RNA sequence: CGACUCUUAGCGGUGGAUCACUCGGCUCGUGCGUCGAUGAAGAACGCAGCUAGCUGCGAGAAUUAAUGUGAAUUGCAGGACACAUUGAUCAUCGACACUUCGAACGCACUUGCGGCCCCGGGUUCCUCCCGGGGCUACGCCUGUCUGAGCGUCGCU
RNA sequence: ACUAUCCAGCGAAACCACAGCCAAGGGAACGGGCUUGGCGGAAUCAGCGGGGAAAGAAGACCCUGUUGAGCUUGACUCUA
RNA sequence: GCCUUGAAGCCUAGGGCGCGGGCCCGGGUGGAGCCGCCGCAGGUGCAGAUCUUGGUGGUAGUAGCAAAUAUUCAAACGAGAACUUUGAAGGCCGAAGUGGAGAAGGGUUCCAUGUGAACAGCAGUUGAACAUGGGUCAGUCGGUCCUGAGAGAUGGGCGAGCGCCGUUCCGAAGGGACGGGCGAUGGCCUCCGUUGCCCUCGGCCGAUCGAAAGGGAGUCGGGUUCAGAUCCCCGAAUCCGG
RNA sequence: AAGACUAAUCGAACCAUCUAGUAGCUGGUUCCCUCCGAAGUUUCCCUCAGGAUAGCUGGCGCUCUCGCAC
RNA sequence: CCGACCCGUCUUGAAACACGGACCAAGGAGUCUAACACGUGCGCGAGUCGGGGGCUCGCACGAAAGCCGCCGUGGCGCAAUGAAGGUGAAGGCCGGCGCGCUCGCCGGCCGAGGUGGGAUCCCGAGGCCUCUCCAGUCCGCCGAGGGCGCACCACCGGCCC
RNA sequence: CGCGACCUCAGAUCAGACGUGGCGACCCGCUGAAUUUAAGCAUAUUAGUCAGCGGAGGAGAAGAAACUAACCAGGAUUCCCUCAGUAACGGCGAGUGAACAGGGAAGAGCCCAGCGCCGAAUCCCCGCCCCGCGGCGGGGCGCGGGACAUGUGGCGUACGGAAGACCCGCUCCCCGGCGCCGCUCGUGGGGGGCCCAAGUCCUUCUGAUCGAGGCCCAGCCCGUGGACGGUGUGAGGCCGGUAGCGGCCCCCGGCGCGCCGGGCCCGGGUCUUCCCGGAGUCGGGUUGCUUGGGAAUGCAGCCCAAAGCGGGUGGUAAACUCCAUCUAAGGCUAAAUACCGGCACGAGACCGAUAGUCAACAAGUACCGUAAGGGAAAGUUGAAAAGAACUUUGAAGAGAGAGUUCAAGAGGGCGUGAAACCGUUAAGAGGUAAACGGGUGGGGUCCGCGCAGUCCGCCCGGAGGAUUCAACCCGGCGGCGGGUCCGGCCGUGUCGGCGGCCCGGCGGAUCUUUCCCGCGCGGGGGACCGUCCCCCGACCGGCGACCGGCCGCC
């Protein structure tokens, strides 16, 4: 339950906050899971996604064991395209289809400095939040 | 609001048009030029009798009857004819004035909660709350008003050191303190019946706040209990005891009917 | 057997009721309680590669710098961005800049007329012409400067 | 002579309880509808103006209202 | 408790109930929520009110598309011609015009190319419509200047007060200038203006506004564009100021 | 000089507000079954298209009693 | 086949030659507060009410709930009357000191007075059925008659201003 | 004949500051109505109210008695309850209408002038040196200018007191500058930023699951977290977030200890003088508006116009006297209170696109008007545009095919998709306009026959087959009932024991004040009375308050 009184919990003020969010907060909004090795190693559960992220996908017509890359992050619409998820137009054109990044698995992140930061400081909030609480 | 249909300038037109004789707008190039206003009838005007905010919202009531009530509540919370009535799986609880000891005031923990409450056999009450989570019927859905659930047992303390941490986030249950009771969780909807559960530091004290029939209360200055009206209401033991059975005339249970006329001629 | 008229049902039209949804209102309460001559409130005109409106902004004009974050914006384009020179986009807001009217302030509302000091062509001040910059409102307070009086006296 | 009339093309309105053959009788005392008799046959075209107590304008004539306003004076109370 | 193995709502020559208010089943459509019991509460049940808002009929393929004399023949573009265009013929306006130019007002309607949905109360290959592009050149033509009937600040007066009266009326009302003297001034301090005075003459008589027909110096001819000319080019002049 | 004109308006313009002005007077007032069931008359009113007063009507009761040998 | 004039409304009286009404869907009209009278329901009871404020919850509920030397400052009630000053609701019966004078002084007893009507209650001769005589204790009911008499009504009388 | 002065007075683009206008919900001051009510109307009421003109702040205003009262007296102002729908006003008619006292919120008091003392002992501006500079200050030196005696600063204001004698007293408080340290109640002052628990597990629908079912217990896991929202349906465990006296970083606060500068030398008990204090002002006439204020509550104009053991008040005019109570005509002040505009936030038994703001959308927009001004209509493809390629007719618009989607019976104003009104098809009928009620007939559309509907159940009789038990005994288990009240509990109701009454407290308009505590008293003691509780005995009501017994029955 909920015990702040500073904060909404109502419907229509969600909603207008998601669907007006800048981009520095969708950001979060539009993270995406990880794999069961790499949580183990990292000790880590989320992160944002990006451009050259190695994903699957899990739920939908588009499920499978069928591995790709990320292509292009349409923020404004919530969605990512991947690059062999695609289907055929009218006039014999194939084109991408966007999918919610919720309902995927990744399995090789793109690394680089800022990234390594981000993930240490989640490691020890929960690691002296386990060892606190423990 | 209190302006509702009172931004306009209309005016009657009068007689001698073939038009209703309401008032009427003033002039335009609109749509809305002559169409009609200041008037429960008319779109774009006023309700009937604005709803005014210094209605009656609040009550009093006196004070001997809440509390009447409060100990009434708790009187039918032991016969478990009212509870069963009340919609509570109790079947295997081994006593109705269920109370243990003072330690389960100190826990923390939601398992220990838990655990305890399946000795007990209480949880099928709980079962019974996770299935009824269900979805409302009507425009509450869009008022924060979305969700509904059974009420499940009552649980009454008197000091606290983290039992209520432990029971918060369980669904149903809600904590009381005897120092401070209330009918709204007593008797929820109007009815009478509910599942509640004592500790002995609370359940002792009870006589100390409400009295018996003897003293009186210590804690409130001047109650002592409603009396009763009718001390025996085993009515069949007593219209069945020969004291009255001797002063009675005989029954009658012969049965007459409508005879039908014949002619003796 | 025909047309035509009437009734009922099925299907197709016209028109937009009811039903279900909702980034809007109304009502109550909590906290704070801040405009401007160092030029307000409001008005006008303007600014996008492709742009009319709404929105944002002011000739540095759909935004500059500086911090926080850390790989996009997107309807089309074209290019940039190397994220271990560092730093795309967002948000914030402490530096900088902020057209014409308007209390509106050189005189007047046509955007019409001027006056003074300074720089640069006008030559080498010497005056006419051109550009450019700074001043040029009403009332009022303290003090300075120059002044008026058959006002009250003193003095030679 | 221009129309009205017919054909091609484009194309409105006011009005409308339901509707639309007559005599007499009674009735809120002058009925398309009731009663007793006369009678009764698709769908329509140009006209004319007897009826529909035909359409328009909550009767300006008359009365009432303890509703008004313009004007006058020797009405009442006040005033520049 | 019911439910994507299908909720609400809607339709129904179907089966049935209750004196009635009303309700339960069955079939079709449709796509996400809904109901029964005990209590509580109310913006709670329409045939009308010359009711309000929206929509649709008979009327009705009707009344009508009649003020000002008038059209015809052929050819061309084109899917396509009573109405466009070219030619020819017959006719009207009849110089106080159905002609050629302008003020007030309008504001891109102007000019070319393309289109044929909508509009042009029939039609249209056309259009003042739709779309895309282009277009207004001044020392001398007008404004700007002056004042007119008149409006209107200052001083003064009055007024609860925003303010009003009034325009020479109860005002030390012009910074106006000048010839001379005085020291200074930078330029070769010659000649100057100058910031400064001492002198020196000073009336005006009321700030300001007010006319694109009143008053107010001076430009004419020829040629040139899809569209501009006393403005552009050619050629001949002239006013003001220094 | 006609009671004429003052932006299609004049025997006192138009715009907003006071303002939901007042109305003893006209027109309208939303589901069912059961039960009881009227007046248009008295006196007073600057009363005669209207109110007060009594009468006519309904509902809620209560004190008693009887084929209860009275 | 028989019956059968179009709904609303005003009216002594409407099928009307009395007004309104072409047709369909949606909206649409006896309210909220303040005060009073009575009737009903609940609680306490010569008393009864915290509504203003304060002590405890940060308020998820909940702007709730509980509590108070406030516990009654106070309001309504328990006492009326008069313009006001002001006064302010019970008797008797018996015996002692003055003459029962429609009258003043010492001691006991009862005590909100009485008349009439009055739901119920009380006492009760003689018994109603006892397979017979007498004795005959528990129990109904009778029923002669006779008493204690609730509220309430009518009257008499008394007390206060 | 130049200088000092003011009676005084103008000027300057002189050096340096200032004011104007806008919003206007709450506040202060003036001005100020008519509808309406009175069943008519003129006083009254509506109303000191709408409109109108000014002026401000985060609150404003008021405010520390020229009071209330008649008491055994209280003691600034402001808000609440109550006094009270009262006293009083009133064509005494409709109608109006307060204060004190009492109980609470909050609580804080103070400066001048004039008398009187102190060598004007006082202030502003320019110049120079040093600290500090973005709410321009401090310290020092100028025979540097100026204001002021037509009165600047210290002491001191009626609390009644205040100044000048006599004895005690023990002698730090502030600001100007420069460092320090502990995060400072909602249980961490403020602001900003980054982070923190657990299933996408097996079987199965679907167009895609957040569904149904299962995982030693709603089952696996968490839980101080099960609020909300999003994701192709409904999600505690997919994501953001949520709870937490959770963590990391940045700035702004204030609360206090250090170090120099400068100030200030600054108290209280017994005698002689001072003040008695604020003028066109009180006050009195006459007039007008207002008030509950009535032989005039308050306010203003004009006339008259004061006193100093005086003046004012003391709710009926005037005189004569006794009392009580205040000290006007100068000034300032926080808190308790108000808030339909503004900046941020949260919530709802509210409306749900003819409703609710006029405004859910490019709304004070389009548009009407010469101007003041008036002022709308208008929400929804689908999960995702995958928004109909190619063939073919036609000048094109429109069409037949094909294709996408679970679905186009979802095709760019595309959720569903009513009624009136129309087109077509199927059936039926037709000279007294149509429609209507009761009663029957005929025909069609559908439901159920069954393609017999012979409906079903108990006991007895008969012929056929078949496999356990029961009938009766024994063993264990469970339950009902009982009373010779078998033994024991427990519970009541008074009693017996006063037995806890001090081995336990609560109260008392009973005494001891046999005591004390600080001195007529406030409290603990000591008795006393009642009221809650200890040890054994009893019986009713042993009752529906429980055992171990024995007995019978199932
Ligand atoms: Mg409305
Ligand atoms: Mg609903
Ligand atoms: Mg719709
Ligand atoms: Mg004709
Ligand atoms: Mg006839
Ligand atoms: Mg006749
Ligand atoms: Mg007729
Ligand atoms: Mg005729
Ligand atoms: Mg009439
Ligand atoms: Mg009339
Ligand atoms: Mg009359
Ligand atoms: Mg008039
Ligand atoms: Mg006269
Ligand atoms: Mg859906
Ligand atoms: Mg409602
Ligand atoms: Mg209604
Ligand atoms: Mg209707
Ligand atoms: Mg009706
Ligand atoms: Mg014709
Ligand atoms: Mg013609
Ligand atoms: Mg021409
Ligand atoms: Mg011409
Ligand atoms: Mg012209
Ligand atoms: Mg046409
Ligand atoms: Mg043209
Ligand atoms: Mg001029
Ligand atoms: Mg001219
Ligand atoms: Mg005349
Ligand atoms: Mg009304
Ligand atoms: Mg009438
Ligand atoms: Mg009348
Ligand atoms: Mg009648
Ligand atoms: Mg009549
Ligand atoms: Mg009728
Ligand atoms: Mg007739
Ligand atoms: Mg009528
Ligand atoms: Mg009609
Ligand atoms: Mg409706
Ligand atoms: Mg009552
Ligand atoms: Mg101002
Ligand atoms: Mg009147
Ligand atoms: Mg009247
Ligand atoms: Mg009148
Ligand atoms: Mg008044
Ligand atoms: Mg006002
Ligand atoms: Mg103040
Ligand atoms: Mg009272
Ligand atoms: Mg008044
Ligand atoms: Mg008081
Ligand atoms: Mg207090
Ligand atoms: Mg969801
Ligand atoms: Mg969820
Ligand atoms: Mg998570
Ligand atoms: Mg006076
Ligand atoms: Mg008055
Ligand atoms: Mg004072
Ligand atoms: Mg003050
Ligand atoms: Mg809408
Ligand atoms: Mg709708
Ligand atoms: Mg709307
Ligand atoms: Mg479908
Ligand atoms: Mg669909
Ligand atoms: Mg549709
Ligand atoms: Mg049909």
């Amino acid at each position: 339950m909920k015990f702040n009184p500073f904060v909404t919990s109502d419907r229509s003020k969600n909603r207008k906050r998601h669907f007006n969010a800048p981009s520095h907060i969708r950001r979060k909004i539009m993270s995406s899971p990880l794999s069961k090795e790499l949580r183990q190693k990292y000790n880590v559960r989320s992160m944002p996604i990006r451009k050259d992220d190695e994903v699957q996908v899990v739920r939908g017509h588009y499920k499978g064991q069928q591995i790709g890359k990320v292509v292009q992050v349409y923020r404004k619409k919530y969605v990512i395209y991947i690059e062999r998820v695609q289907r055929e137009k009218a006039n014999g054109t194939t084109v991408h289809v966007g999918i919610h990044p919720s309902k995927v698995v990744i399995t090789r992140l793109k690394l680089d400095k800022d990234r390594k930061k981000i993930l240490e400081r989640k490691a020890k909030s929960r690691q002296v939040g386990k060892e606190k609480g423990k | 609001s209190e302006l509702a249909g009172h931004q306009t300038s209309a005016e009657s037109w009068g007689t001698g048009r073939a038009v209703a004789r309401i008032p009427r707008v003033r002039g335009g190039g609109t749509h809305r030029s002559g169409q009609g206003a200041f008037g429960n009838m008319c779109r774009g005007g006023r309700m009937f009798a604005p709803t005014k905010t210094w209605r009656r919202w609040h009550r009093r009531v006196n004070t001997t009857q809440k509390r009447y009530a409060i100990c009434s509540a708790l009187a039918a919370s032991a016969l478990p004819a009212l509870v069963m009535s009340k919609g509570h799986r109790i079947e295997e609880v081994p006593e109705l004035p269920l109370v243990v000891e003072d330690k389960v005031e100190g826990y923390k923990k939601t398992k220990e909660a838990v655990l305890l409450l399946k000795k007990l056999k209480a949880w099928n009450d709980i079962k019974k709350v996770y299935a009824s989570q269900r979805m409302r019927a009507g425009k509450g859905k869009m008022r924060n008003r979305r969700r509904i659930q059974r009420r499940g047992p009552c649980v009454i303390y008197n000091e606290d050191n983290g039992i209520v941490k432990a029971f918060r986030n369980i669904p149903g249950i809600t904590l009381l303190n005897v120092t401070k009771l209330n009918i709204l969780k007593l008797a929820p909807g109007g009815h009478v019946g509910r599942f509640c559960i004592w500790t002995e530091s609370a359940f002792r004290k009870l006589d100390d706040l409400y009295g018996t029939w003897r003293k009186a209360a210590s804690l409130k200055s001047n109650y002592n209990l409603p009396m009763h009206k009718m001390l025996n209401t085993d009515l069949s033991r007593i219209l069945k005891s020969p004291e009255i059975q001797r002063a009675l005339r005989a029954p009658r249970k012969k049965i007459h009917r409508r005879v039908l006329k014949k002619n003796p001629l």
